[PDB]
RNA sequence: GGACCCGCACAAGCGGUGGAGCAUGUGGUUUAAUUCGAAGCAACGCGAAGAACCUUACCAAAUCUUGACAUCCUUUGACAACUCUAGAGAUAGAGCCUUCCCCUUCGGGGGACAAAGUGACAGGUGGUGCAUGGUUGUCGUCAGCUCGUGUCGUGAGAUGUUGGGUUAAGUCCCGCAACGAGCGCAACCCUUAAGCUUAGUUGCCAUCAUUAAGUUGGGCACUCUAAGUUGACUGCCGGUGACAAACCGGAGGAAGGUGGGGAUGACGUCAAAUCAUCAUGCCCCUUAUGAUUUGGGCUACACACGUGCUACAAUGGACAAUACAAAGGGCAGCGAAACCGCGAGGUCAAGCAAAUCCCAUAAAGUUGUUCUCAGUUCGGAUUGUAGUCUGCAACUCGACUACAUGAAGCUGGAAUCGCUAGUAAUCGUAGAUCAGCAUGCUACGGUGAAUACGUUCCCGGGUCU
């Protein structure tokens, strides 16, 4: 649960912030379904690439978790002073922070 | 022209008929005299001929200007 | 200024509530549907009819009324239907038929719970509770946005206050998208409430 | 912001002609223009015997300035782009022909071309005090806008 | 021939009139000439929008009154007798010339 | 032999007929002496005989209603380069590069309910 | 105001101070005789859908 | 137009002996036909009767300039 | 106070207002009240899209009290209409019965009426919009206003909404304790802009006969008419672009960057407007602040302000000939043709409950004749006479015509308004209200511009600091 610069831009929540990313990853379940009992043009043209836009951002700037069904009982990071924001949750979490010490911060 | 010679001398105007025409109706100040002996008969809608309203309406509001002053 | 989207939308995705030609007489024609529409009225202080539709098709009337509690118009066997069909074939002297048509999803008609929330605040009630039950149970029976403004001296108040309580998508600004609207007035004894009930039902 | 432009007039195949048309016409009445413009075009070659539109050309140039005044807070010199310098001496020519005081338009606008093909008149007398506010405040200040 | 004039205000409801009276003279009779659209001709009314003040802001309410031509030539005792007796647009001015 | 265009601007249409001949433009069968008011700005319509100048040998012989005559002999300028563009397809870069072959959508505006003469708002003091 | 509306639905003295109304309410000026309805009322009836006419601003 | 006098009734029982005080009419749409010249008539200008006497001249105009309501 | 961007907000223009006459509205003043409202933008041709009586509350006089109206009780009851007398009419008084339509045995019941009791009750366009609902202007079609969950801050609050870029846009992309969603922007809606399909009548006339005429024979070719449809979305190419939004240009196309326009006006502000559309809390009058009718009055004038029309002329006035249209209306209504009228209009009357017939000639324009810079051949104000129309009726107080009169006015001071394209200007036409009555309003076409370098400055609004 973490990568290096989950394979870029961590969002300001997704561990503490569950219940209305549960509704983004349920959405990514909803329009990989949807595709099948029809999508393409029984809607107009100016909606179908944006949500093609929709689902390469949310695989994108997500990363790379689908079925996290739950809040994970550990951290792995590798580097601690660019995932502040992922590092501040999880003493509010009770959750240990098993990370690669970089120059000064500690998890 | 002999029909625009005869417009603003009174009596005569602009639809009339056609060193013959010396002679006919009351082309003279007769006809003013007619005017004035009509005015002087009024004189009851004599008692608006001080002010600028007919024998048949005006509405006078804000423009009777022409039996007024400019400012007064 | 908003205005309403149950006259928006007539002539584009709702129909008139009055489905008859005429040319040469026409305001003795409408007016007739209008004292139709208010023998109707009456009998909705207690029976909660919806909306009436009359169908005028060439001498005979037929008269669709829309009632959520159909019960209550068309009696034990079919008295009412008929002591309502023969008072309005005194006061119009034409031929009526009155269709009553049963409609499911009470709670998700606009007419209803205006009405519904003027009988509320008719009785003393608090705006806020009756306020978020109608929206709470008119979600739970199922759609896409109620919003619910009630005007006036709220709570028998001084100074006039509106307070809308809006869960959901009400987009008004959509033409193709079927938005029922009622406004109902509550003769409380400090004035009138006025409600307005703006129901998206997609 | 793109100010696109008109077709020429046939009878004198010129663009700046139907720009002269679309300047003398009042209230939207285009064939009274056209009836005063090229009557009078037929009085300069009646007049002075050359071709109407080389005696034109030869009197919008002195009517067309180089230099006009931008009031602002003051009078800055600047120079001026050429469809601003033949627009305004096409509203020069109209303006200061409109108040000469004859009779006819065919005797109007006439005179003043015949007036401004030799430098007379009243739209060289406004392009001459154009040029005397243009060098009275030349030493005042050429930089601002 | 026989002339109707098949006139409403939507066109809603004057299309399946038209797709009926024309298929129910075409099942039962010879040579129906189709729906011809007259010019539909409306009357706009412009009314003040407020109730007290403000003449300038007013709502405009139309009404179109759509016209269609049906036109039967050579008739039979099957058309006259079904074309009165079909009815179901609930809504139109059926004319019969 | 009869090349069947139309075209029009401006609530004028043009039903022209292009039959081969000299030149000869009859609006409404009678002359373009007596119909079109300008003499010399019949130049407008005689656009497409210009700049297609293949030939200028063409006989339109054209009859329809509607506008008022300026309008009305740009739609005959219209119907004449929809004509020449149905007589001849070669022509359609020809007409394109020079305009004149857009129906162009600029028609009498639509009058607005508070403004009082389609925006000519009334003289706030 | 119903002394009003009581009395013009009254043979007059005269054939043309028969004047209008609109037929539910009291107004006496701007009545639509096509209608017989008042400015307010055809703005009412109209947008509740009970009269036939369309809101259409495309004329 | 043609002109109506209609209560001209009320004026022809009073023709034969002298003209009997004065006669209140309320109407100011009556014109004067010359029959009643001499006569004295109480014209209702709105507040009261005014009395009005119909001399020689004015056997085509209502009673109606006379008695003003307009005053000033 | 700054930065930045945008709107006819200034510049660049074009045409007005303010100067004159007239129409309309308001204030002031006045009468017996000139009905009551609207009051910087956001009042002032507005409610009023119809002031002779009616509307009409206001005002003078004559009048009535459960009443003009609504419900219920009792008696009677198929109501009454039309004539005559008085009166200004409302109304009283006679002539006179219209006199059970559903029905029971005679007496009933009872759609529906008249009178009495004057009983409950009404009635109020009386007051407060600063008690209200409903409805609407306004910033402003400006792009904003917020919430769920999570975080930070002891809190109030902040993040989302900020920073970079772009756009009409909080539009979209990138970066980011934010991720999403709602109302608003955007179309989905209508109209216009091109072709196809469908269907040709009253519409249109290719091809032909034919006539005063597309008016009939024929046909639906084209225009047209309208329900479907395809099409315009930065979708293709090239460059600038962080390789992303976006911008610029070109092809194609009838339409190029929300194509033009309308509808649509977020959260809220102004205790903004409406107790006079209606409904309504409370107060007040209830032989008056209710009610009917006649006659005034809203239609006054020593003035001032706002809107608008007409002009001050030669790019024009007058006269004669001639062309082209869109949108709309019409059953007591639209009034063809023809006759007689100088003319408003009348006599007689075809056709049409509308693509048929009528309003309906549009006018400016074009071609001629004439006038030749004047207070005129400009204007048509004011006033007199004679008329037409509509209406029981033109006096206060209607519109129009004819003849005469021809008053200010020769492009308007400081200041000020509208408008970015079929727009400004100018010219007519049609509707609503309407018995008649617009220079107003709404709507439609005809001809039809010049400009916009810029946004420094004057106002108004938004973003962050």
């Amino acid at each position: 649960v973490g990568t290096k610069k989950i394979n870029q831009r961590w969002l300001g929540g997704l561990l503490t912030n569950y219940k209305t990313i549960s509704k983004r990853i349920k959405r990514i379940s909803e329009i990989e379904k949807m595709e099948e009992d029809g999508l393409f043009e029984v809607l107009p043209k100016k909606e179908v690439v944006e949500l093609k836009k929709e689902y390469d951002r949310l695989i994108k700037f997500l990363g790379g978790i689908r079925d996290m069904k739950s809040m994970p009982q550990a951290l792995f990071v590798v580097d601690p002073r660019k995932e502040r924001n992922a590092i501040a949750e999880a003493r509010k979490l009770n959750i240990p922070i098993v990370g690669i010490v970089d120059t000064n911060c500690d998890p | 022209r002999v029909v625009i010679s005869l417009t603003y001398i009174y009596g005569i105007g602009t639809s009339t008929a056609q060193r013959e025409v010396v002679d006919g109706y009351k082309v003279e100040g007769d006809l003013r005299r007619e005017t004035n002996l009509n005015i002087k008969r009024l004189m009851y809608r004599g008692i608006r001929h001080r002010r600028g309203l007919p024998v048949r309406g005006q509405k006078t509001k804000n423009n009777a200007r022409t039996r007024k002053g400019p400012v007064k | 200024q908003k205005i309403n989207p149950i006259g928006l939308r007539v002539g584009i995705i709702r129909d008139w509530e009055a489905k008859w030609y005429a040319e040469k007489d026409f305001a003795s024609l409408l007016h007739e549907d209008l004292k139709i529409r208010k023998f109707i009225d009456n009998e909705l202080k207690e029976a909660s009819v919806s909306h009436v539709e009359i169908e005028r098709a060439a001498n005979r009337i037929n008269i669709a009324i829309h009632t959520g509690k159909p019960g209550m118009v068309i009696g034990k066997g079919g008295s009412e239907i008929e002591k309502l069909r023969n008072k309005l074939n005194a006061l119009t002297d034409k031929k009526v038929h009155i269709n009553v048509i049963e409609i499911k999803k009470v709670d998700l008609d606009a007419r209803l719970v205006a009405e519904n929330i003027a009988r509320q605040l008719e009785n003393r009630a608090s705006f806020r509770r009756v306020q978020k039950q109608a929206i709470t149970r008119a979600m739970k029976l199922g759609a896409k946005g109620i919003k619910t403004q009630v005007s006036g001296r709220l709570g028998g108040a001084d100074i006039a206050r509106a307070e809308q309580y809006s869960e959901g998508t009400v987009p008004l600004h959509t033409l193709r998208a079927d938005i029922d609207y009622a406004h109902a007035e509550a003769d409380t004894t400090y004035g009138k409430l006025g409600v307005k009930v703006w129901i998206y039902r997609g | 912001v793109p100010k696109r432009d008109v077709l020429p007039d046939p009878i004198h195949n010129s663009k700046l002609v139907t720009k002269l048309i679309n300047k003398i016409m009042l209230d939207g009445k285009r064939g009274t223009a056209q009836r005063i413009l090229y009557s009078a075009f037929d009085l300069v070659e009646q007049r002075s015997g050359r071709d109407a539109l080389e005696v034109f050309e030869e009197a919008i140039n002195n009517i067309m300035p180089v230099l006009e005044v931008k009031a602002r807070r003051y009078q800055v010199p600047v120079e001026v782009r050429p469809e601003r310098r033949t627009t305004l001496g096409l509203r020069w020519l109209v303006n200061y022909a409109r108040l000469r005081g004859e009779k006819t338009m065919e005797d109007r606008l006439a005179n003043e071309i015949l007036d401004a093909a030799n430098n007379t008149g009243g739209a060289v007398k406004k392009r001459e005090d154009t040029h005397k506010m243009a060098e009275a405040n030349k030493a005042f200040a050429h930089y601002r806008w | 021939k026989i002339r109707i004039r098949l006139k409403a205000y939507d066109h809603r409801v004057i299309d399946q009139s038209a797709e009926k009276i024309v298929e129910t003279a075409k099942r039962s009779g010879a040579d129906v000439s189709g729906p011809i659209p007259l010019p539909t001709e409306k009357s706009v009314y412009t009314i003040i929008r407020a109730v007290h003040m403000y003449k300038d802001s007013r709502e405009q309410f139309e009404q179109r009154t759509h016209k269609r031509l049906i036109d039967i030539v050579n008739p039979t005792p099957k058309t006259v007798d079904a074309l009165m007796g079909l009815n179901l647009p609930s809504g139109v001015d059926i004319e019969i010339k | 032999v009869e090349y069947r265009g139309t075209g029009r601007r401006k609530n004028s249409v043009a039903r022209v007929r292009l039959v081969p001949g000299e030149g000869n433009i009859t609006v409404n069968n009678r002359d373009v002496r007596e119909y079109l008011p300008f003499e010399s700005l019949i130049l407008d319509l005689n656009q497409p005989f210009d700049v297609t100048e293949t030939k200028g040998n063409y006989d339109v012989l054209v009859n329809v209603h509607g506008g008022g005559f300026t309008g009305q002999a740009q739609a005959i300028r219209h119907g004449i380069a929809r004509a020449l563009l149905e007589a001849d397809p070669e022509y359609r870069g020809s007409l394109k590069r020079a305009g004149l072959l857009t129906r162009d959508p600029r028609m009498k505006e639509r009058k607005k309910p508070g403004l009082k003469a389609a925006r000519r708002s009334p003289q706030f003091s | 105001k119903t002394s009003m509306v009581a009395k013009q639905q009254k043979k007059q003295k005269y054939a043309v101070r028969e004047y209008t109304r609109c037929e539910r309410c009291g107004r006496p000026h701007s009545v639509y005789r096509k209608f017989k309805l008042c400015r307010i009322c055809f703005r009412e009836l109209a947008y509740k859908g009970q009269i036939p006419g369309v809101r259409k601003a495309s004329w | 137009p043609f002109v109506d006098e209609h209560l001209m009734k009320k004026v022809e029982a009073q023709e034969g002996s002298e003209k009997k005080q004065v006669i209140k009419t309320w109407s100011r749409r009556s014109t004067i036909f010359p029959n009643f010249i001499g006569h004295t008539f109480a014209v209702y200008d709105g507040r009261k009767h005014v009395p009005v006497y119909v001399t020689e001249d004015m056997v085509g105009h209502k009673l109606g300039e006379f008695a003003p309501t307009r005053t000033f």
